RNA sequence: UCCCAAAAUGUAACGGAGGCGCCCAAAGGUCACCUCAAGACGGUUGGAAAUCGUCUGUAGAGCGCAAAGGUAGAAGGUGG
RNA sequence: CACCCCCGUGCCCAUAGCACUGUGGAACCACCCCACCCCAUGCCGAACUGGGUCGUGAAACACAGCAGCGCCAAUGAUACUCGGACCGCAGGGUCCCGGAAAAGUCGGUCAGCGCGGGGGUU
């Protein structure tokens, strides 16, 4: 029952900050489930990973616990 | 119909017992229930697809089936078999039931004289238990000789215990002393 | 052997294929789907083999 | 319980789009099928029944729709999103829908 | 002693004790001033002293309790399985924290007991009375 | 309670007998040292269900209770002291020991009685009248029998901010 | 998949735990509609637990499987 | 925004929520009202829903009172800790300088900001 198991590092985290200038298509977070949440001017992939569809300054919203946003100011 | 020979009633109600406010603040019926349970014995299709047919022909309408949910326990219960069947019924389907209730089947159980007084509900809302339905002429017993009963729920407002003591009474429902 | 398999599909007259088969489970008999091979519009696919 | 309204004001998002919202309350004699730019806290264009519309109840479906069209047109509003409520979609909240956009 | 289910496996760290309430319970308690693991094997010994001296008494509560299995390897063996199972469970205990409370017997009577408990514990003492009220 | 002075901040709060503190209501809310020998002299023979004066040079001579205490686990030296600005009037949720007079049986006969709540907290409607005890006379009860909080009599207006039914004493079987 | 892993990512050990080598013609697309445990009183053979009925009910459920995240405006339960 | 009050819909995102509770009535809203048909219930006009007044504000909703419950929550002192320098064989501990919780006690609150429409003092 020697158990040695163990699985490959997933790089998960916030990519992008608050303050980045960033462009279309990069991607801001990385996470589970919706830990940060869609939010205007970013889009969601199939694996939960919210991204930009704008270019601009970035975000930074967080009242909700477990209700927190990310957004792209133009 | 029993339609204003119930509202001859309730008006009535309205005088000798309280002084609501209000006629909408009055007791009233909001369904009557029929729940028979035939996981007592789930036949696998036999008896199953008939005791629908038999509840029907005591109401026109179709019983929906109680199915169990997940839940397994002592006596083998796997989850998506049938278990129970149920009609809830309103208006015009349901009085003429509760008049052929009042009329040919509660007061002729062999043994009777009133179901357990003034015990129901926190609130005023009430529930009437069958022994069995060998009290039917619908049904001939030489067939299911082992026919079983079923289980009624009179649902209804009110905010006291003891303003129960008109949808029973002052409608046509004995109960004990 | 096996339950779940590989199935060609043929279009109704084309050619194409995709091979994108699912259970034996339950689908015992049928296979039968659509879209386009070269001709432009989306046809009935028979996966049939 | 009512949670099918706010499945419908979020299905249909603020704006990512920049359309405009048409929420109406035919859950009376007292619909209001008013137009909502939601990105100020401002309301645009209503069309109340709410003044008579000659004792026609049900039947002011189209004259309350035919009544916004007429009140957004003169504003220069010509982008839709037909906000439902809690309602269905068949017949009188409908009927505002076929009358707002065969005059809007 | 032993309790009845966990997980079984654990490690080692310290601080000063969190939670450590003077006398609840009882009148007269014994405090420990030194960190250690302490033994159900102690806690046990402890108790089976203090019960002959207050013996029809009846006023002795326990405040601490083995908890974290520790884990002889084989005795044999040169490093290479995992750990061994446990043999007998510990509780941490901070200085400050409580450990024994009676309650009931007078000062000489009680403290002469808690010197017969002292001497059978792996870590000096201290025997106390009573002051503060916390909530 | 003569206070010298009252450090801002942390200060040297010297081990020369110096302990901090504050005293705070609705409107002041003052600073520390006290004196670790006076007050733990003081603090013993007032409890917390009283008062004593203290005034920082200067006549400003304040009514206070003692509220919350803070002092040094791995030791037993007190460290800090919470005051609460007494108002003459409206009740205080103060707290009070429950004591015990004569002897039950048990106490006679069996097993011995056993406070099992030592301080209960009667909101007391009183401005410096408080209950410095609360006595609980026992012989009557017997083995296995308990008073609870609904026959503990409170002294002249004080209501009790407990449960009728909690248990406070209770003779206890032998062993 | 989770500790370890030292609040960024990363990180060893014959360290501590546990899963995969598949499934699903619908458990998918969309459209529409329901909201779950659990307990208390009362109820036909069942009565600790079938089934109905009322009241409580950020959730104590569920999500094909392992856990972790996430989820009540649904991904959960149901039809075209 | 002349003062209230009601219907819809937003920001905020329990200091705004629950319970006890009082006011409201054909102006608004709500229940009751009837349904072969539009539509619909894995049974039932309970819900969707389609045709309407009276009747009632009873229920629900709106608004007030309210600090028993929740929710927010200081100051003081701590816990820990960046950097500096040390003690103990070790488990572990200390001193200087800044940063500094959690819980608790004092207390605070039964919200605040819009937009449009309806009827009022006629
Ligand atoms: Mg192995
Ligand atoms: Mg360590
Ligand atoms: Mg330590
Ligand atoms: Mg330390
Ligand atoms: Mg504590
Ligand atoms: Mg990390
Ligand atoms: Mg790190
Ligand atoms: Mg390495
Ligand atoms: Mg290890
Ligand atoms: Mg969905
Ligand atoms: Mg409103
Ligand atoms: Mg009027
Ligand atoms: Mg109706
Ligand atoms: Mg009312
Ligand atoms: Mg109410
Ligand atoms: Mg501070
Ligand atoms: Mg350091
Ligand atoms: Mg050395
Ligand atoms: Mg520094
Ligand atoms: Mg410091
Ligand atoms: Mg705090
Ligand atoms: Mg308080
Ligand atoms: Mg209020
Ligand atoms: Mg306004």
């Amino acid at each position: 029952s020697k158990n040695g198991r163990d699985s490959n590092p997933k790089y998960l985290g916030v990519k992008k900050f608050g303050g980045e200038v960033v462009k279309a298509g990069n991607i801001l977070v990385r996470q589970r489930g919706t830990k940060f949440k869609a939010g205007q001017g970013v889009g969601m992939g199939r694996d939960h990973t919210l991204f930009a569809l704008s270019d601009g300054k970035v975000v930074f919203i967080n009242k909700g616990k477990g209700a927190r946003f990310i957004s792209i100011e133009a | 119909q029993l339609k204003t020979k119930y509202n001859d009633q309730v008006r009535p109600a309205l005088m000798q017992q309280f002084g609501y406010s209000s006629v909408m603040a009055v007791p009233r019926i909001e369904k009557i229930v029929v729940n028979e349970g035939l996981g007592s014995s789930k036949e696998d299709s036999k008896a199953i697809d008939k005791a629908a047919k038999e509840l029907a022909l005591i109401t026109l309408q179709k019983p929906i089936i109680t199915k169990a949910k997940k839940s397994i326990s002592n006596f083998k219960l796997r989850q998506g078999m049938p278990v129970g069947i149920k009609v809830t019924l309103r208006g015009e389907r349901m009085y003429v039931f509760l008049e052929k209730l009042i009329n040919i089947g509660l007061p002729r159980i062999r043994d009777f004289r009133g179901i357990n007084p003034n015990a129901f509900d926190g609130r005023g809302n009430y529930n009437l238990g069958i022994k069995e339905q060998l009290i039917f002429p619908e049904i001939t017993y030489d067939m299911v000789d082992k026919t079983r009963g079923m289980d009624i729920t009179i649902v209804t407002t009110a905010k006291t215990d003891e303003e129960a003591r008109a949808l029973l009474q002052s409608m046509g429902l004995p109960f004990r002393k | 052997p096996r339950i779940i398999v590989k199935m060609e599909s043929s279009a109704g007259t084309g050619f194409y294929y995709t091979t994108t088969k699912n259970r034996r489970n339950t689908q015992a008999k049928l296979e039968l789907k659509k879209y386009d091979p070269v001709a432009k519009k989306h046809v009935v696919f028979r996966e049939k083999k | 319980r009512r949670k099918l309204r706010t499945r419908r004001k979020v299905r249909t998002t603020t704006a990512a789009s920049g359309r405009l919202r048409l929420s109406v309350y035919r859950s009376s004699k007292h619909i209001y099928a008013q137009i909502i730019d939601d990105s100020r806290g401002q309301t645009l264009a209503a069309a109340s029944s709410a003044a008579l519309k000659s004792g026609n109840k049900t039947d002011t479906a189209a004259a309350v729709g035919k009544a916004l069209a007429a009140a957004a047109a003169e504003k220069g509003i010509k982008q839709v999103v037909f906000d439902r409520g809690s309602y269905k979609y068949h017949g009188r909240v409908k009927a505002l829908a076929d009358a707002a956009r065969e005059g809007g | 002693k032993r309790t009845k289910f966990r997980k079984q496996f654990r490690g080692r760290m310290t601080g000063d004790a969190k939670g450590g309430d003077y006398v609840a319970f009882g009148d007269y308690g014994l405090i420990a001033m030194e960190p250690a693991w302490i033994k159900s094997n102690q806690i046990e010994a402890c108790r089976i002293v203090m019960s002959r001296h207050f013996r029809r008494g009846g006023k002795i509560y326990i405040r601490i309790f083995p908890d974290k299995p520790v884990t002889k390897k084989p005795a044999e063996t040169r490093m290479g399985k995992g750990k061994g199972a446990v043999e007998y469970w510990v509780s941490v205990v901070k200085p400050g924290r409580v450990m024994f409370e009676v309650a009931g017997v007078t000062e000489e009577q009680a403290k002469e007991a808690f010197r017969l408990a002292g001497h059978k514990l792996p870590i000096q003492t201290k025997m106390v009375k009573r002051e503060v009220y916390d909530e | 309670m003569e206070l010298t002075a009252k450090p801002r901040t942390p200060k040297q709060k010297l081990d020369e007998s110096m302990i901090a503190a504050v005293a705070y209501n609705k409107e002041n809310n003052v600073s520390f040292a006290l004196d670790r020998k006076a007050f733990d002299r003081a603090f013993r023979q007032q409890s917390t269900t009283g008062l004593f004066d203290i005034t920082v040079e200067g006549g400003e001579t304040f009514p206070a209770l003692v509220k919350a205490v803070q002092m040094d686990k791995r030791k037993r030296a007190p460290i800090h002291v919470d005051f609460y600005m007494v108002t003459y009037g409206e009740p205080v949720e103060v707290s009070v020991p429950v004591h015990t007079t004569g002897r039950s049986q048990g106490e006679v006969q069996g097993g011995l009685v056993d406070i099992v709540v030592h301080n209960l907290q009667i909101v007391a409607p009183g401005p410096r009248r408080i209950p410095q005890e609360l006595v609980v006379d026992v012989t009557k009860m017997n083995i296995g029998d308990h008073i609870t909080a609904g026959d503990i009599k409170l002294p002249e207006g004080c209501t009790l901010a407990a449960d009728p039914e909690l248990t406070v004493v209770s003779v206890l079987p032998p062993r």
